[PDB]
RNA sequence: GGCGCCCAAAAUGAUCGGGACUCAAAUCCACCACCGAGACCUGUCCGUACCACUCAUACUGGUAAUCGAGUAGAUUGGCGCUCUAAUUGGAUGGAAGUAGGGGUGAAAACUCCUAUGGACCGAUUAGUGACGAAAAUCCUGGCCAUAGUAGCAGCGAUAGU
RNA sequence: GAAGGGAGGCGAAAUAGAGCAUGAAAUCAGUUGGCGAUCGAGCGACAGGGCAUACAAGGUCCCUCGACGAAUGACCGACGCGCGAGCGUCCAGUAAGACUCACGGGAAGCCGAUGUUCUGUCGUACGUUUUGAAAAACGAGCCAGGGAGUGUGUCUGCAUG
RNA sequence: UAUGCCAGCUGGUGGAUUGCUCGGCUCAGGCGCUGAUGAAGGACGUGCCAAGCUGCGAUAAGCCAUGGGGAGCCGCACGGA
């Protein structure tokens, strides 16, 4: 598994790490590049409104088909990824808390870094046409999040 | 409170007007990197130099910006080939017995880089004393 | 490449003496000495017997055998003798290896080189 | 006799490379000055061959206008890898390996620094070889783009709310 | 939530926490440097600019002037020719002339070097097949590791003993 | 400045590399038959908990004797009882 790639001064710091979740990889990659930044409190919101489907995430490198979506700003590409998203609000309401028990301001913090990495994948088999077959795989993904006092 | 390099640092090797004519001609002149041909398209193709052996490599024949061939024609000039850029003939050291028979007028000492700090600090003293430079110096704050 | 030390050293003496002496024959049989071991000689007594005359030092660049008579009595010089040449020769001359020849005849005067 | 004109029709967009040029930037007859190679001349260095000295193929000095391109192939010197021996060294005051970086060598390659690592590692000489890879629709393993794409509809059994 | 995460505890080390010594490349996420939405494709070699650079293992580099100064080699001026473009003689083998050095002044991202990018010159891979390969002839997605003159007997040379 | 290119940094993935060897490979010496007194092989059992291996055979990871050995033990296999 990963480890934290960027240093964080305990005193104003708080993480969370999320373990081999099977998720789109591709879409972590798109919500961690959207909430990065934002304060815990917000990207929670953001998260919840795109699950509702009020909110596209961007998709910028992995946007093969995807159809435009007008709420998209500055870019024209973008999806609801509510599986990943439901995935992050769980690392969020983790973070959040460890900060809270360590006496921060836990939504009031900017999410310093936060970043998914592509741990393997869980081997499947799909059985094909000519007596073959072929792979059926399922992405398996860390990410980790930092905390920092604004 | 800061760092300071043991040993003659600065020393410098007294070379005849012609050694140090063609010191500087090796240094002005220098050579071509001469990498192996195509190594920068194929990751797997390293770097060291092979001979092109293609029958059709453009290097092989030739082709002005293919890149020039080994030849004895580059190699440097003979008085000065293989000298330190200070002018110093460089003699790889083990132990403080490898000291004995060097000369630090002409001479520098590259201590071995397996030998340990213990060994280092007696090899660096009596190399001091012998007006050796040593090339690899070990820097203590002073 | 010569393996042998001591031919080694004899080939550098002749020709020490060459350059330094009046020597040439001593260059001449450094110089044979120094190609293959093929071309080396081979010498019977019976060779040296036919062409061979007193007061003039028989030089073999090679090594001298014992196959038929020697009657004359010649100082034959080689790089080495069979047990049996060398006993043969003392008989009837002397035999000494090219190294004393160098030494009491540097300028290698009065000379047959035979083969 | 010189130049030209007619003779003179082809398929995606015409052409002297293009622009364009008419006492020319055309053609012909003379001439003037320039640009332009690794050729030729010149300084230094390298290799090779030969000479002098020499034990030397080690130094040093000398000669080359009459040496310096090369596939197949012949010949020769050298780099690197394993393990053995002899001689001789390094390592917990941090070995090997790996990563990034400095120095040397025409080069094979050698070496140092910093980080990592945490226990083994060399050099010289003589040996020993299951000794060097960019290639064989080469082998095995691992991994990316393909792609959040195709499929998850089609069958006389449309099944759900 | 017997998950996972945060904090904490052990230990020299948990970046030794379970296919748990070391941890390369391909490759992935984040991020730094350089380039970047008017522009052209064997991806470079060589030369020269921009921007970038902790130490260490490299320490040089720029500008005046001066000395030395190979091949080459003048302007101007004077005289004399040519219809003319221009040439000849003298000045003069002079001034100039690559490199190198000395004096004085200067640079510390400063010089080398490394990364990237821009400019100039050359440039349609590599290996193979072939008279002819960028080839609209053949091979490989990428990387690591694996991957081809060996033994016995006999013969015939050769070098060494 | 998006999408992005080249190189590096931090962290992954991967398991090369270096180090290690409980396994191999080869050579040498010794020794050499078993079975109807039912062998070799196999099946199925057998443990407090027991799936695999090993052992054993309804006396079933064993029973007896002699000698050795010795404060420990209950196989591989570091658990609990
Ligand atoms: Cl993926
Ligand atoms: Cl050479
Ligand atoms: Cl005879
Ligand atoms: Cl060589
Ligand atoms: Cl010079
Ligand atoms: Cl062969
Ligand atoms: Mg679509
Ligand atoms: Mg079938
Ligand atoms: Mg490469
Ligand atoms: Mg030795
Ligand atoms: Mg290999
Ligand atoms: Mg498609
Ligand atoms: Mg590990
Ligand atoms: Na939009
Ligand atoms: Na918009
Ligand atoms: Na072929
Ligand atoms: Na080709
Ligand atoms: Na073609
Ligand atoms: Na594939
Ligand atoms: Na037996
Ligand atoms: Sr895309
Ligand atoms: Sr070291
Ligand atoms: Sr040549
Ligand atoms: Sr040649
Ligand atoms: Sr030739
Ligand atoms: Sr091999
Ligand atoms: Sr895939
Ligand atoms: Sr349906
Ligand atoms: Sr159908
Ligand atoms: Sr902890
Ligand atoms: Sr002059």
């Amino acid at each position: 598994g990963i480890s934290y790639s960027v240093e964080a001064d305990p005193d104003t710091t708080a993480k969370a790490m999320l373990r081999e979740r099977q998720m789109s990889f591709k879409h972590s990659k798109a919500i961690a590049r959207e909430i990065k930044g934002k304060t815990a409190g917000e990207a929670v919101d953001y998260l919840e409104a795109v699950i509702e489907g009020d909110q596209p995430v961007p998709f910028k490198q992995h946007n093969s088909g995807v159809g435009h979506k007008s709420k998209v700003d500055g870019w024209d590409a973008g999806r609801y990824p509510e599986k990943a998203s439901k995935a992050f609000l769980d690392l969020l309401e983790n973070a959040v808390g460890n900060a809270d028990h360590q006496g921060f301001d836990g939504e009031a913090m900017t999410i310093k870094h936060v970043a998914a990495h592509k741990v393997g994948e869980q081997q499947g088999r799909k059985p094909r046409a000519m007596g073959r077959a072929s792979a059926w795989n399922s992405p398996q993904v860390d990410v980790e999040l930092i905390l920092e006092e604004p | 409170t800061e760092l300071q390099a043991r040993g003659l640092t600065e020393k410098t090797p007294d070379l005849s007007d012609e050694d140090a004519r063609l010191l500087t001609q090796r240094h002005r002149v220098g050579k071509p990197q001469f990498n192996r041909q195509d190594h920068h398209k194929k990751k797997r193709v390293s770097t060291s130099w092979r001979k092109p052996r293609g029958q059709l490599s453009k290097q092989r024949r030739g082709i002005k910006g293919k890149g020039d061939t080994v030849e004895a024609g580059f190699r440097s000039p003979t008085a000065v080939r293989g000298k330190h850029p200070s002018g110093f003939e460089e003699v790889r050291v083990h132990n403080v017995d490898d000291l004995e028979g060097v000369d630090g007028d002409t001479e520098a000492v590259r201590i071995a880089s397996k030998v340990g700090a213990r060994k280092r600090e007696r090899i660096e003293e009596e190399a001091e004393d012998a007006g050796i430079r040593v090339l690899n110096p070990t820097y203590v704050e002073v | 490449s010569k393996t042998n030390p001591r031919l080694s050293s004899l080939i550098a003496d002749l020709k020490s003496a060459a350059r330094s002496s009046g020597g040439a024959v001593w260059g001449d049989v450094a110089e044979r000495l120094e190609k293959p071991r093929r071309t080396h000689a081979e010498v019977n007594l019976g060779r040296i017997e036919r062409y061979a005359q007193e007061d003039e030092t028989v030089v073999v660049p090679g090594k001298v055998l014992g196959s038929g008579v020697l009657q004359k009595d010649v100082t034959v010089a080689a790089v080495d003798f069979s047990g049996t040449a060398e006993t043969k020769i003392d008989q009837v001359g002397e035999a000494v290896s090219l190294e004393q020849a160098i030494e009491n005849n540097p300028e290698g005067s009065h000379v047959r080189v035979i083969r």
